[PDB]
RNA sequence: UGUCCUACGCCGGCAGGCGCGGGUAACCCGUUGAACCCCAUUCGUGAUGGGGAUCGGGGAUUGCAAUUAUUCCCC
């Protein structure tokens, strides 16, 4: 798997600073703007999750309220429990989401799911 | 404003207006459906097609939705040109042109259908001092008590403008010794409302 | 006419009069 | 003006049927990948008077045409005025035209399918 | 006259489960 | 019903234009597309042509309309 | 007893200073003449190819006719109509750009300049240029 | 002398029907160079029978939705259909003009009456202002929908449809309707 | 020696300076004839044609517009024209060239003494 | 109507950035240079160069946050 063509060894290595060209608009001003630290302390959860979580299986689940988080390139191997109103849906981090966010894995809302007279007399 | 505004349905009813009126897919899906309406309206036997008197069909747009699902028809009009457009289309029924207010010119005990397509409101008013809507449309409604069967089923869809016109309709009919009713289509509606003579002989 | 109408009539004949009538350095030394 | 004895009314340009009776600057919009405005730079690029109709094109100005279909990036286009300029998948210059345009959406398709994103799903769910 | 299908919050024609598509029906005499 | 006007002027109209033109006793791009089935630019293209042969008069020049007439 | 360029109509005395800065070859030209539209507000490239020449007669009159504005007043002027899709139509803006380029490629034939109270004037010997050619236009058009 | 758009005069214009000597208001003293007046000619009864025939024309293109408000245009294409008529019958186009306007004024009509719900039509008569209005009108809309949807130009379909109704052929929707119009009057008695 | 005139309209306004000369027709710094809507240019050769040319030739007038749209800034020009050429010739010409001047401009158009009084009629609650 | 209105210079075709001024206001934006209309070219009766919906991608702007396309430009 590669991602603008730049393969996952690679983007793992491949720092903070230079992210800029390799994502859409959106993201590029969201990281430009300043990152918070809630979703510091949501990566560091994760990453305790993941240190002693045994190697030959998936680790243990992270779960949040959080829909609107940018998919850093390094989460490829979590478990992300996002909140969509009422319960958690609880989603694996394929390599293939590193432009996306948390809010379309999450729905909020169902589907919807939507005899003629005839006269005698 | 309004079609019957305009003159004579012999006259206004011209090639031109008829050569516009047939390339209009608005006035395509208002007759289906109003034909398919009309043809759920009768309480026909399923698996046998009635004999059905289709009176302004004009272009034969019911007359095609009638041959469409096997059923027969045959067709009475009054002007010639908008028949040459309904002959044009390659259509099945047959055709006839006349006024149907000087009595229908077939057989008593003939006809198990009747279906009227925009014919009853026209005829309400007089364009002509020798004709008298009165006397019009009771000949009209008693040469089709006549030519019906005994036990047949006549639906007339309608637009009526006030309700003099529906009285007048009305006591004609209950005149010429039909039993029926009307029924309307979303009466509290205004562009989903039609009107619906039912009539039958006892 | 009217107030705004009869104000621009007469600042645009003052303009073409000024125009009409007008068909260097600032003088900083006092003395000669 | 008279009709040329090499004129001819149907081109076939990737596969598909073009008509030359047409402007140049419309009748290469008949064909997918290409709308008015891609026309007229290629064919302000292209050094062809545009008054002329379709159907006395030579051949060397429909293969030199085709050759800036294929990789109009050396002829100094601007790079922003592409499609697929950045690829999720391999990030490269490029600009699909009629069966390559088709792929790209079905890729896109079932790349949200896969993922199961809430744009692709609807999508799904829509048809 | 078709009191049972007209909304009350609203001008216009509502559907009811019970009953078929909104009508009314009047005799003649 | 459905026009078929030609895209370019073959040989047999382009006889009758040049033979033809000359008599009309009105000349608009309008009917010459009409009664010679042929595109209306290439009616305005032909009357422009014709018109730097000068063997037809100019009456009036604008954006959407030209009107012309005979030398006698 | 000279000529003005009021005295002259418009366009023809445009297209004759566009043929005139033609044939003089002394213009800049930029790369991306066949790439650019003069406005977000248009849909298609201009079909005349040597628009630049018409932009800078054109532009080169603006600054005549009211001398003292820059970029944006030029922009200003050549504002139209942008039909928005299904919303209603607006007005739009021209390109800031290609004006300030054409204006920049007049400054580099020594016929336009800055003002020191606004935007850009016009040299006195540009004066003499309309001067004359409002003459040419005038003895080819009127006198004919 | 005082011109029509520079080559047309109203010297020569002579109106044939008797009645319309002060409705037609086209000779020496209505003579004008533009019908572009922008005059009050609405406020006052009867003051239109005063207005130029050639100035109501104009108001008449000046219809149907999007053209309202452009007359610039409009005077544009009756300067061009004046242009196409005298290329055409080879004289003053105003002649052609007030013949049609004569041939297509509708002389007698129906109008509806009815006490309840039974409506008849009677015989009535037309004014001779009303007569005008209507020819205009009905020249109006034979122009308008005379092509609608191919290379006919306005202009020369006006031109078309003012000879025609001029040299009163069938050829008129003007013509075809007043004849209609009359008849069905005959029928209403 | 000159004179000053005004001409109105519904909110194009027109100053006219008419004085002796050898009858030159000046609108806005511009000859009449090159006003940009060319249809109306009759308009512009109403009031001159009206009068013939040759009497122009001892007055030359120049006309300044601000306000309005084309066809209300050549009404303007037009009525401003027409007031300052008998205000010219009322105030330094005799009163009968004056007279039959008013007499022949009253009975050829009425707006082109006295501009036509219409305007837009305000919204109010 | 304004400390958000912006004049002007630089960069990028445009979406927009950078820099320096004017303005608490008939002073600066702003002789408030707008659209229709006017002149010339191309188009030409064709679900068509009309109409633009619904889509895919990229870029930029606004903000704690834009996914359920905030918004704009382009294809």
């Amino acid at each position: 798997f590669t991602y603008r063509g730049v393969d996952l060894d690679q983007l793992l290595d491949m720092s903070y600073e230079q992210l800029m060209q390799l994502y859409s608009a959106r993201q590029r001003r969201r990281l430009n703007r300043g990152l918070r630290r809630k979703q510091h302390s949501l990566l560091k959860r994760l990453r305790k999750a993941k240190k002693e979580a045994p190697p030959m299986e998936k680790p243990e689940v992270v779960k949040t309220h959080l829909r609107d988080m940018i998919i850093l390139p390094e989460m490829v191997g979590s478990m992300v429990g996002v909140y969509n109103g009422k319960t958690f849906n609880q989603v694996e981090i394929k390599p293939e989401m590193i432009g996306h966010y948390l809010g379309e894995f999450s729905i909020t809302y169902k589907p919807v799911k939507h005899s003629r007279f005839i006269p005698l007399k | 404003r309004r079609p019957e505004h305009g003159g004579p349905p012999e006259l206004f009813y011209d090639e031109t207006e008829a050569r516009k009126y047939v390339r209009n897919s608005r006035m395509i899906d208002i007759q289906t459906r109003m034909a398919g309406r009309a043809l759920e309206l009768l309480y026909l036997p399923e698996n046998k097609p009635c004999y059905l008197l289709d009176i302004g069909c004009g272009t034969g747009l019911s007359g095609s939705y009638l041959s469409d699902e096997g059923h027969y028809w045959v067709g009475l009009d009054i002007s010639p040109a908008m028949l040459d457009e309904a002959v044009d289309r390659e259509i099945e029924g047959d055709l006839l042109l006349g006024d149907m207010g000087q009595g229908i010119p077939f057989k008593p005990g003939t006809f198990d259908g009747c279906i009227s397509i925009s014919a009853v409101q026209w005829l309400c008013n007089a364009n002509k001092k020798s004709e008298n809507p009165a006397k019009r449309l009771y000949c009209f409604f008693a040469s089709l008590f006549s030519v019906l069967v005994r036990g047949s089923r006549a639906v007339l869809q309608l637009y009526p403008e006030n309700s003099e016109q529906l009285e007048l309709i009305t006591t004609q009919a209950t005149k010429a010794g039909f039993s029926g009713g009307m029924v309307v289509d979303y009466p509290n509606s205004a562009k989903a409302k039609k009107f619906y003579l039912c009539l039958f002989s006892g | 006419v009217g107030p705004r109408l009869s104000r621009r009539i007469l600042q645009q004949a003052r303009q073409q009069q000024e125009e009409l009538e007008a068909e260097r350095e600032r003088t900083t030394r006092l003395g000669p | 003006l008279v009709i040329p004895e090499k004129f001819q009314h149907i081109l076939r340009v990737l596969n598909t049927n073009i008509d030359g009776r047409r402007k140049i600057a419309f009748a290469i919009t008949a064909i997918k990948g290409v709308g008015r405005r891609y026309a007229h730079v290629v064919l302000r690029k292209a050094d062809i008077d545009l008054t002329k109709r379709a159907g006395e094109l030579t051949e060397d100005e429909v293969e030199r045409v085709i050759t800036i279909m294929q990789n109009p990036r050396q002829y100094k286009i601007p790079d922003w005025f592409l499609n697929r300029q950045k690829d999720v998948k391999d990030g490269k210059y490029s600009q699909v035209l009629a069966n390559g345009l088709d792929n790209k959406l079905r890729e896109d398709l079932e790349r949200l399918k896969k993922i199961r994103a809430h744009r692709g799903l609807r999508h799904f769910w829509g048809l | 006259p078709g009191a049972e299908y007209k909304a009350k919050k609203a001008k216009g024609d509502v559907k009811k489960k019970g009953r078929p598509d909104p009508y009314a029906y009047i005799p003649l005499n | 019903d459905k026009l078929n006007n030609l895209v370019l002027f073959d040989k047999a109209t382009y006889d009758k234009l040049c033979k033809e033109v000359p008599n009309y006793k009105l000349i608009t791009p309008a009917v010459v597309s009409e009664r010679l089935k042929i595109r209306g630019s290439l009616a305005r293209a032909a009357l422009q042509e014709l018109l730097s042969k000068g063997l037809i008069k100019l009456v009036s020049k604008h954006r959407a309309q030209v009107i012309y007439t005979r030398n006698t | 007893p000279g000529v003005t360029v009021k005295d002259v109509n418009q366009q023809e005395f445009v297209r004759a200073l566009a043929a005139f800065l033609k044939k003089s070859g002394k213009l800049k030209v930029p790369e991306w003449v066949d790439t650019v539209k003069l406005a977000k507000h248009k849909e298609l490239a201009p079909y005349d190819e040597n628009w630049f020449y018409t932009r800078a007669a054109s532009t080169a009159r603006h600054l005549y006719l009211r001398g003292g504005a820059g970029v944006g007043s030029m922009t200003k002027i050549y504002g139209g109509r942008q039909r928005n899709g299904v919303m209603p139509s607006h007005f739009s803006r021209g390109s800031k750009s290609v004006a300030r380029r054409v204006l920049q490629a007049l400054e580099g034939l020594k016929m336009v300049e800055k003002d020191q109270d606004g935007g850009r004037k016009l040299t006195p010997q540009g004066q003499r240029d309309l001067d004359r050619i409002a003459g040419q236009v005038a003895a080819a058009n009127k006198k004919h | 002398d005082i011109k029509l758009f520079g080559k047309w005069s109203t010297d020569d214009v002579q109106i044939n029907d008797i009645s319309l000597q002060d409705y037609i208001a086209v000779k020496e003293k209505y003579a004008k160079y533009l019908p572009h007046s922008a005059g009050r000619y609405a406020a006052k009864r009867f003051r239109k029978a005063q207005c130029p025939i050639v100035e109501r024309l104009t108001n008449s293109m000046m219809m149907h939705g999007r053209n309202n408000g452009k007359k610039l245009m409009t005077v544009r294409i009756v300067k061009h259909a004046f242009e196409i008529i005298h290329l055409l019958t080879g004289e003053n186009p105003l002649q052609v003009l007030v013949n049609a306007i004569i041939n297509s004024g509708p002389r007698e009509d129906s109008t509806r009456i009815g006490r309840a719900g039974t409506v008849r039509r009677q015989a009535v008569d037309v004014s001779p202002l009303r007569r005008v209005n209507q020819a205009i009108w009905l020249l109006c809309t034979g122009a308008r929908e005379a092509a609608f949807r191919n290379i006919k130009t306005i202009a020369e379909c006006l031109a078309d449809e003012l000879i025609n109704a001029a040299k009163g052929s069938s050829n008129s929707y003007a013509i075809k309707k007043k004849d209609e119009l009359e008849r069905v009057a005959k029928s209403n008695r | 020696q000159s004179v000053q005139v005004f001409g109105r309209k519904k909110t194009a306004t027109a100053v006219a300076h008419c004085k002796r000369g050898n009858g030159l027709i000046k609108v806005n710094g511009r000859p009449l004839e090159m006003i940009e809507p060319r249809t109306l240019q009759y308009k512009l050769l109403e009031p001159v044609l009206l009068l013939g040319k040759e009497r122009f030739a001892g007055v030359d007038i120049r006309v300044r517009v601000k306000g309005g749209g084309h066809v209300a800034q050549i009404y303007a020009i037009r009525q401003s024209i027409s007031k300052a050429l008998v205000a010219y010739y009322q105030k330094y010409v005799d009163e009968a060239s004056k007279k039959e001047i008013k007499d022949i401009l009253i009975q050829y158009d009425r707006t082109l003494l006295v501009a036509d009084p219409r305007r837009c009629e305000s919204k109010k609650f």
